[PDB]
């Protein structure tokens, strides 16, 4: 049937989308109900990147300061107040658009869309993976700080990514929307750089159930392995260890195909060790590892959402 | 190398 | 920074898709202003699809016999027209959430974003190009029939794709919202086969200026190359034909790179004749054929929409 | 290998 990288339907967020200006600075905010949030470096100027005294910053602000336009609208702030690398801007009005919504910190390892964003607009949306090392592979420009990742389900929106920064190998890295941030990294022009990056395994077996599913074979051998001996071999090209849990997280996957896990276990060994010899999967000359199994299901059974 | 923090200039 | 294959925010489209539902028969529609268009083969049944008399099947059917759902409100159809492979049923009110629209029939060679809707939801957006041979490798399911394909110029979406079918080898084909097919296809399920596909040079090209922009330069070489050479090598590999149109399109990333355009031809020849070598290009072993230039200096600049 | 026609049921 085909199988692409897919986003969640927008919408329900981009009606929560404006933009907030301080001065000479300009990024991007999220208005729920009667609060915007957006990162809190937007009170800093460019001379105070280096080394931001937030607290001293935030005390000589006052709420006029906040020029917040929501397209033509603009909202008046009557409070404000800082939660841990956050801003939360009390406005007078509530957002008559604002969705059902939750607020989540998800594991490395899963995915969620994101809506890039500048000047309070939208340009494009597009699927990432949090990565083990707590970075994304994202495309964002000056400007974008402030879009949003999210996961729908049903009619609930679950927001779990703030954009605040660019890194020197050209990853980013941002907060949850409580304002804590994901991995080892501070809001400051400083010298930061990602750790060592490890395969999601368990993606990488979801991925080739989905070839399977889409009736390239071509891979399956007839041998068997045991777990500890796979891990050994894993160890060895950068992988991740799989847990008991991650094979019983494969099971549905399993028994929908007929192929053991632990076959499949086998026949990336195998295409570990030997390479592809020139032959593609899906389209792709690369093993791929930011489907996640729940992201297989949902694309092969078409879940949809009201 | 630095970082860049991506926010605006408007 | 980055790159990574995005798509057009949504919700514009949203909120004009409907449920159409004949007898069993159910797919997608289009409710724009006080009409309501789908695919014409929502009158057939299971057996009619061999060879369907269409204007037989129609001449025996009633406004009555169309059921049109949009989520909860049942909407009145109260006449009914067919132009080409599309039905036409217009109903007693208008869409108060209609945009700015206009249809266009697109080249081969160009891309857009597909909004996937299962029962009148939206399930995921993605983009896709059209293949010179007038396929496109789409993901869909049974259900998905009526589902379209957009672009956004500022306020102003262009429909130019509604789908319609699967083909043996799981590629897909459709109309224009005219509905006029794309290629020598015909709604019926009968033997029909997808013609030799070729490569879109001027997109490879577009894509190795968007790896130079991101700092990816290991296969520049110091050679040149004249337009005939080249084209004499690419004819070998399945290539299309570089056309000097071509040549001047590719002139504004020319001249932001301080790359000539042959210089890119060349070094496009010697990858061809010589392979990867195990290298990558950007995260990619393959060469990426899906990327107008259009869409480069969008992602690359950071156009917005209102 | 005919085509199929992707419309759904009710």
């Amino acid at each position: 049937s085909g199988f692409r990288k897919m986003a969640f339907p927008s919408g329900k967020v981009e009606g929560c989308m404006v933009q907030v200006t301080c001065g000479t600075t300009t990024l991007n905010g999220l208005w729920l109900d009667d609060v915007v949030y957006c990162p809190r470096h937007v009170i800093c100027t460019s001379e105070d990147m280096l080394n931001p005294n937030y607290e001293d910053l935030l005390i000589r602000k006052s709420n006029h300061n906040f020029l917040v336009q929501a397209g033509n609208v603009q909202l008046r702030v009557i409070g404000h107040s800082m939660q841990n690398c956050v801003l939360k801007l009390k406005v007078d009005t509530a957002n008559p658009k604002t969705p059902k919504y939750k607020f989540v910190r998800i594991q490395p390892g899963q995915t969620f869309s994101v809506l890039a964003c500048y000047n309070g607009s939208p340009s494009g949306v597009y699927q990432c993976a949090m990565r083990p090392n707590f970075t994304i592979k994202g495309s964002f420009l000056n400007g974008s700080a402030g879009s949003v990742g999210f996961n729908i389900d049903y009619d609930c929106v679950s927001f779990c990514y703030m954009h605040h920064m660019e890194l020197p190998t050209g990853v980013h890295a941002g907060t949850d929307l409580e304002g804590n941030f994901y991995g080892p990294f501070v809001d400051r022009q400083t010298a930061q750089a990602a750790g060592t990056d490890t395969t999601i395994t368990v993606n990488v077996l979801a991925w080739l159930y989905a070839a399977v599913i889409n009736g390239d074979r071509w891979f399956l051998n007839r041998f068997t392995t045991t777990l500890n001996d796979f891990n050994l071999v894993a160890m060895k090209y950068n992988y991740e260890p799989l847990t008991q849990d991650h094979v019983d997280i494969l099971g549905p996957l399993s028994a929908q195909t007929g192929i053991a896990v632990l076959d499949m276990c086998a026949s990336l060994k195998e295409l570990l060790q030997n390479g592809m010899n020139g032959r593609t999967i899906l389209g792709s000359a690369l093993l791929e590892d930011e489907f996640t199994p729940f992201d297989v299901v949902r694309q092969c059974s078409g879940v949809t959402f009201q | 190398a630095t970082v860049r923090l991506q926010a605006g200039n408007a």
